[PDB]
Parts: structure tokens; sequence; C-alpha cells
């Protein structure tokens, strides 16, 4: 297959996802949840592991990794420590919001989502980290737990099939490092979101040194799914290494911002014109999209037309398909202003361990006030182009990455409108 | 906002606080959730239950947890300080919070900035003078597609406009409590102009299960 | 530990006595700020016995490999695991 997009409603794994339908257990149940969960837990975990595999399904996170040979990396036999899921919700990336309506609308896929992915690697528990501010979110969550518990389904002797598991639910404090798996992995052991070193990886000491896999709410709720309707299923959407649906958020200067279940490989123009109903101002008032939320590079309009939305057709567009999260902004923004804020973003969610990000984040933030008021002279561009440098790729976790990479795509596809500001300040003030 | 501490009279070690006996079952819940060994996992969840108890932390709450989880207290000051979510200082009674991330800010987020700053005679990171509200300025809050939002205590309030939020705002002065949702013709996150998706019915159990299974 | 490298020979020190005019340190040894370098021990005693001086020698102190880990700061079970990282 060459030509993607326009997925059938038969073929969305999130059936409710716009809410319209019961998101208990009744409502579950009329749409196919929590169906020969005997089976799949009795059919052994290397058979769900090879369904994973072979399904190509890779992270929903915003890394790509293969989830497969991620939930393969556990299956070891157990030295005495007790092993552990735990359900990353924190949801913090700008521009992100399909967990929030993952866990609003469909909350038992994702606890039998729980349950076969604790098979899957002879996990012990499942502990679902949720965001501080998803108070409503959490506690519907907590509703489905509980209807979930006392129907037998998670608990003492799960579904009927023997197997132990626990569902458990923290909260958050209000921090965006905390999205960080080994930051996550600190935050539930009563400490702060300081992410850890690699290795060791979570898989040999995660969470009370146990081991641990640290798994994205879409990675894990479309398991079931997955394990149910068959892997060749779930690997026939999509080009080669890209196999799946996504949920994809558009929001920004949009007529209708939209959270909405796509193919993988569909054109970025063909989701803006089909499911936003297009951009502010028409397709030739766009100017820039960032593809993958505030972590991603931006692209500008030219590039934008003929993109594939998938992970190789943006890394091959130096920019990264991240959390799928497609920001519009039409040529009434001064992208300057939007790049410095989200500098200033990455500036305040920073945990300050590690001095590269720690120093570099507030001084692309001081530079880049300096350049939206236009206060500067043409070389600090290239000079702040070496501090990007300097910063990705010299820090413990991602974010330093994930602050440089919005700089230097500013940087590349726009700094001729940089030079003309900063020249028109240099004219009009002396 | 200093992460340092002076012992003021209303701010001092000798401030009265305790747990009721219903929040010491409940924090008796939260601890066995953990496995033995690990107690000072609680730190957050107790922590939390304290504020919404008290509605801020003094250097009251902190070492009671430190007392009651055996921690260093020095850990739950780290805890505190590291975390926006604890108000270490006393907030009023509705705790608005504005976003202005760029998903918010292309999306008109300060129109509703100034027009709460203009309605309540306050700026941001000000409270009003008889403690109802306080008005401060947040990172994005997970409702990207459904900016601009406003955030007030545990209630999102979302794709409002200048007159709404000036509507609910006066509702929240008159005691009343309105409905934490969008508030155009949407419900929770489709498009306005009907769903271009899942129009269609769920197919219910049994539908495309693979052989052998 | 680049200052560690090579042995010295220095000598004992003798009275230092303050100026009556100007307070400064006055002292009596021509041999007091004279030090010596050696690349090994054994040549630093042959230069000391040639020249018919009586020494002290001490023995060089290096210090033992440890076993440093990271994924001891997250023990489950033993008692090294950090307070706070
Ligand atoms: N979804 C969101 O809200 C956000 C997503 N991101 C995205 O996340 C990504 C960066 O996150 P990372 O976790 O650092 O990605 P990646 O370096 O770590 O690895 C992803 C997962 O694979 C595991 N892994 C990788 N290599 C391994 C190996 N050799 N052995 C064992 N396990 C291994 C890691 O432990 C981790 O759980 C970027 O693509 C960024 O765009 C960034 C910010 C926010
Ligand atoms: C600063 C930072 C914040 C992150 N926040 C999240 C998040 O909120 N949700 C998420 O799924 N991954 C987040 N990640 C990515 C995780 O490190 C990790 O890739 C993910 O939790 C698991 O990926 P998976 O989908 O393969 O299981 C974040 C990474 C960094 C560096
Ligand atoms: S890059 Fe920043 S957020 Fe990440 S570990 Fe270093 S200091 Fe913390
Ligand atoms: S940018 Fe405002 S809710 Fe995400």
């Amino acid at each position: 297959k060459t030509s993607f997009g326009s997925l059938k409603d038969e073929d969305r794994i999130f059936t409710n996802l716009y809410g319209r339908h019961d998101w208990r257990l009744k409502g579950a149940q009329s749409r196919g949840d929590w169906y020969k969960t005997k089976e799949i837990l009795l059919k052994g975990p290397d058979w769900i592991l090879g369904e994973v595999k072979t399904s190509g399904l890779r992270g929903r996170g915003g890394a790509g990794f293969p989830t497969g040979l991620k939930w393969s990396f556990m299956n070891k036999p157990s030295d005495g420590r007790p092993k552990y899921l735990v359900v990353n919700a924190d949801e913090g990336e700008p521009g992100t919001c399909k967990d929030r309506e993952i866990i609003r609308h469909d909350p038992h896929k994702l606890v039998e989502g729980c349950l076969v992915g604790g098979r899957a690697m002879g996990a012990r528990a499942a502990y679902i980290y949720i965001r501080g501010e998803f108070y409503n979110e959490a506690s519907n969550l907590q509703v489905a737990i509980r209807e979930a518990y006392e129907a037998g389904l998670i608990g003492k002797n799960a579904c009927g099939s023997g197997y132990d598991f626990d569902v458990f639910v923290v909260r958050g404090a209000g921090a965006y490092i905390c999205g960080e798996e080994t930051a996550l992995i600190e935050s539930i052991e009563g400490k702060q979101g300081k992410p850890r070193l690699k290795p060791p990886f979570p898989a040999d000491v995660g969470v009370f040194g146990c081991p641990t896999t640290v798994a994205n709410v879409e990675t894990v709720a479309v398991s079931p799914t997955i394990c149910r309707r068959g892997g060749a299923w779930f690997a026939s959407f999509g080009r080669e290494r890209n196999s799946g649906t996504k949920l994809f958020n558009i929001s920004g200067h949009v007529n209708n911002p939209c959270t909405v279940e796509e193919e993988m490989s569909v054109p970025l123009k063909e989701l803006i014109e089909k499911h936003a109903g297009g951009v502010t101002g028409g397709w030739d008032n766009l100017l820039a999209v960032i593809p993958g939320g505030s972590s991603t590079p931006l692209i500008p309009k030219s590039v934008c037309e003929t993109v594939l939305m998938d992970f190789d057709a943006l890394i091959q567009a130096q920019t990264g398909l991240g959390t799928a999260a497609v920001i519009v902004m039409d040529r009434s923004t001064d992208i300057v202003k939007a790049i410095a804020r989200l500098i200033e973003f990455y500036k305040h969610e920073s945990c300050g361990q590690c001095t590269p990000c720690r120093e570099g984040v507030d001084w692309m933030n001081k530079v880049m006030a300096r350049f939206v008021r236009g206060d500067a002279r043409p070389a600090e561009i290239d000079s702040l182009w070496e501090i990007s440098k300097q910063i990705e790729g010299h820090t413990i976790c991602a974010l330093g990455d994930g602050a440089a990479w919005p700089v230097q795509g500013l940087i590349r596809h726009f700094r001729p409108e940089l030079e003309e500001r900063m020249q028109r300040f240099a004219q009009q003030h002396q | 906002a200093l992460f340092v501490h002076r012992d003021t009279p209303k701010n001092n070690p000798e401030t009265p606080f305790d747990f009721t006996p219903e929040n010491y079952k409940r924090i008796e819940a939260i601890v066995k959730n953990y496995p033995e060994g690990h107690k000072a996992a609680a730190v957050l969840p107790v922590l939390d239950l304290a504020q919404r108890q008290n509605g801020w932390l003094p250097i009251s709450a902190m070492n009671k947890v430190a007392e009651i989880l055996q921690v260093p207290p020095m850990r739950v000051y780290e805890v505190a300080t590291f975390y926006t979510m604890y108000n270490r200082k006393p907030v009023g009674k509705y705790h608005i919070q504005v976003c202005t991330t760029t998903p918010c800010m292309l999306r008109n987020s300060d129109s509703i900035l100034e027009a709460i700053q203009k309605k309540l005679g306050i700026k941001v990171g000000e409270t009003t003078p008889d403690k109802l509200f306080t008005l401060i300025e947040v990172e994005c809050l997970g409702a990207c597609v459904n900016a601009p939002m406003v955030q007030i205590n545990d209630n999102y309030y979302e794709d409002l406009t200048p007159k709404d939020i000036e509507e609910i705002i006066d509702e929240l002065k008159a005691g009343k409590i309105p409905k934490p949702g969008p508030r155009s013709g949407r419900f929770s996150c489709e498009p306005a102009g009907g769903l271009t998706s899942l129009t269609e019915p769920p197919k219910g159990p049994g539908f495309g299960v693979q052989a052998g299974l | 530990v680049n200052n560690t490298k090579k042995w010295k020979m220095e000598f004992d020190t003798r009275e230092r006595w303050e100026n009556p005019l100007m307070g400064w340190a006055s002292t009596a040894d021509p041999l007091s700020n004279l030090v010596l370098t050696f690349s090994t021990k054994e040549d630093a005693i042959a230069f000391a016995e040639k020249n018919g001086w009586s020494y002290d020698v001490e023995e060089r102190k290096v210090p033992k490999p440890k076993s440093k880990s990271y994924g001891a700061n997250f023990s489950w079970n033993k008692r090294t695991r950090v307070s706070t990282k």
C-alpha cells in the first residue's frame, strides 16, 4: 500500500473517544472491552510479547522505541525482587491532550491493557502515575478500577486466570519533568522529580530498586485490541516500521481544534483539511507547523505540504513525530514570541540537576527575550546556535534536547526574520 | 515566592496543625498502598491531603508529615519546594490559574487574563483584599485543543471568552459553582462542526477476534 | 593529583623570629627554603647519602581502588539507599 489516510470507523481502537457513550463497565463491555481476557492471560507472556512484536508497535510516548523489544527486556526469571509495570499519564507536553481523553472516557481499556502488560512480563502490580491537575480524570479512573475490582476482573484470581495483579493510582504535584521515566520513578519513591542516569536501565533497577517497565497510556490501551484482533491487523496500517493507528491533537490557529484517531502515514495537509476543518484563513495563510508538540522542531509552509505524519517521514525532514500533536501557526503569528514562550516554558519546568540545562536554558531564555525585542546584533544568532549545540547531547535526560530543538528549528528556518527585526530595532533606536 | 523560610508569627513551627481522624485513616490507606521498607514513598499524597485539609502548607504540616512517616524534615522541605502544586503561602479560597503556553497564547489567552485582571482589580500573583480569589499564571494544563482555558481549584473551565469568564467569576462571587467543562457548543474535544469520525456505532464484543484465541 | 608524582627532599625548620624594626620574619637558616625533586626514592637516598645528610624516608601513600556503582543508590534491600538525589 502507498496511499494512506481515511481510517474507517470499524478499525478505530478508541471507540467512545469523544465521550458520547457510557464510560463505565456496562458501557465498556457493550463495545468489546474485557473480552476473553482469561484466554489472553492463559496463552502465555511469550505469546503476548510475540503478538506485540508482530504488530510493529512503537512507543507512543514520543521516543518511538519498539514496544515489543522493550517489554521483552523484562522477560527474565526473578531474583526475589518484585516486578512492576508503571503506566505514565503525566502528559505535561504542550499541544498534547490525548491521554487525558483516554483516562476520562476509556479507563477500562487502560486497566485491561495494564492487566495484559502485567501478564506479558510477570509484573506484580501497576502504578498508574497521573498528573496532579487531572483530579476528575483520576477520580474517574479510580471509579473504573473499583468497578473492575468488584467484578473480579483484576485483583485476586484476576479474570479466573490465577494471576495476581493489583492496580494503583498515584498523583503528581505539578511538575512536567516528572513525565520522564526515571524522573517518574524517583517521584513515585517520595523524592524530587530528578531523573536518574542510564545505565542502570529500569528493567534492572527501577521503582524501589525492583525491575520496572514505564509505558505510555497510548501504548498500553491498544495491547488488548492487538491481542484480540491480531498483530497483523495492527501491522496492516501505515508504512513499514510505522505500523498502527495514532491519536492526533490538532491545535493552534485552526478552524476546529480536535483530537482524532487516524492512520499513521496520513499527510499533514490531508489531516488538517479533513479533521480540523482547515487552517484559519485557508491553506495559503499557513506559516509554520510544529509536528509533535513543543519538543520537536517546527517546519515551515513549503516543507509542510507533502510530508506524511509518521516517524521516518519526519526524521528525514529534520524533525520528529513526538506526541503527534500538530500546532498550527498562520501568518498572523509572531513566531519569535511563540518560540521564546516555549523556551520560557522549558526554563520553568527544568529540574536543575545537571548543569548544561540548568544554566543554558535560562541563557537561551534571556537571549530569546532580547531577540523578540530585537536588541541584538547578527553574531549572537550563530552564538545561540553554538549554545544549543552545546546543550543537545550533554545532559542527563532529554529535556535538554527538547529545549534545544525549537531554537535550532527557528534559527534554521527563520533567520531572515530575526535579522530584519533586529536591524529594524537597531535603526529605530539609534 | 522565595525558597527559604523565615519564622513569621503566622508561620512558625509552633503553629497548631493536626490531622482529623478520617484523614488519619486515609493516610494509613496511602501508607498501606506502598511496599514495606519504603514508607517514605507516601510523602506526596499525605502532603497533598494535608494541603486539602488546611488550604496551604505552613511549616507545621511538613514536620508533622516527617514525624508521621519517619523521614528527615529536610526531605519534606525539598518535596514541598520542588513541586508547584504545594502552596507554602496562604492563597485565597479560589485559586484561578491561567495557562499561557504557546498553544493557548495562539488562541488569545492574554485577553482572558486581561479581562480577569481588570474585573477583579488585581494583577498576576496577587489576591483580593477579602481573600476570595488568587490569580496566577501557569504552564500547559493538558487541554490544548480546548484553548484558551483556566483552572479554578479542581475544575477545568475551557473554551472561554472574556464575557463568559466574567460571568463565571460573577457566579463564583455569588457562592454558586459553575459546570467544569467547555463553554462552547462542543462537549469534550470534538470539532465544533460536528463529528468527523466515530459516527458509526461501536461493534460490540466478539468482533474481529483472531482464530485460535 | 599531579603534585604527588615526584619525591621531595626538604630540611627541618629552625628558628624564625620577628624583626625589631619592621616585624618581618628573620631567620638564620641558609637551608630554609631549599627543596629538591627526585624521580624515585633510591635517587633521593643516594643523593642524601652522597652529601652526608642523615635522612628519614616516609613511604608513598596511594589510595586503594574503591567499588563505585551508580545502581547502589537505589538498592531494594540495602542500607545504601540515598535519601535524596
Ligand atoms: N510524550 C511526551 O509528553 C513527551 C515526549 N517526548 C519525547 O520523548 C523522547 C525522549 O524520551 P526518552 O525516554 O529519553 O527516549 P529513549 O532514549 O529513551 O528510550 C525510550 C525507552 O526505551 C528504553 N530503552 C532505550 N534503549 C534501551 C536499551 N538499550 N536497553 C533498555 N531500554 C532501553 C528507555 O529506558 C525508555 O524507557 C523524544 O522522542 C521526545 O520527543 C519528550 C517530551 C515530552
Ligand atoms: C522531560 C520529559 C517529559 C516527558 N513526558 C512524557 C509524558 O508526559 N508522557 C509520556 O508518555 N512520555 C513522556 N516522556 C517520554 C518518556 O521518557 C518515555 O519515552 C515514555 O514515558 C515511555 O515511552 P514508551 O511509549 O515507549 O513506553 C518525557 C520525556 C522527557 C525527557
Ligand atoms: S536536562 Fe534539565 S530537566 Fe533534564 S536532568 Fe538535566 S537539569 Fe534536569
Ligand atoms: S498549552 Fe494551554 S492547556 Fe496546553
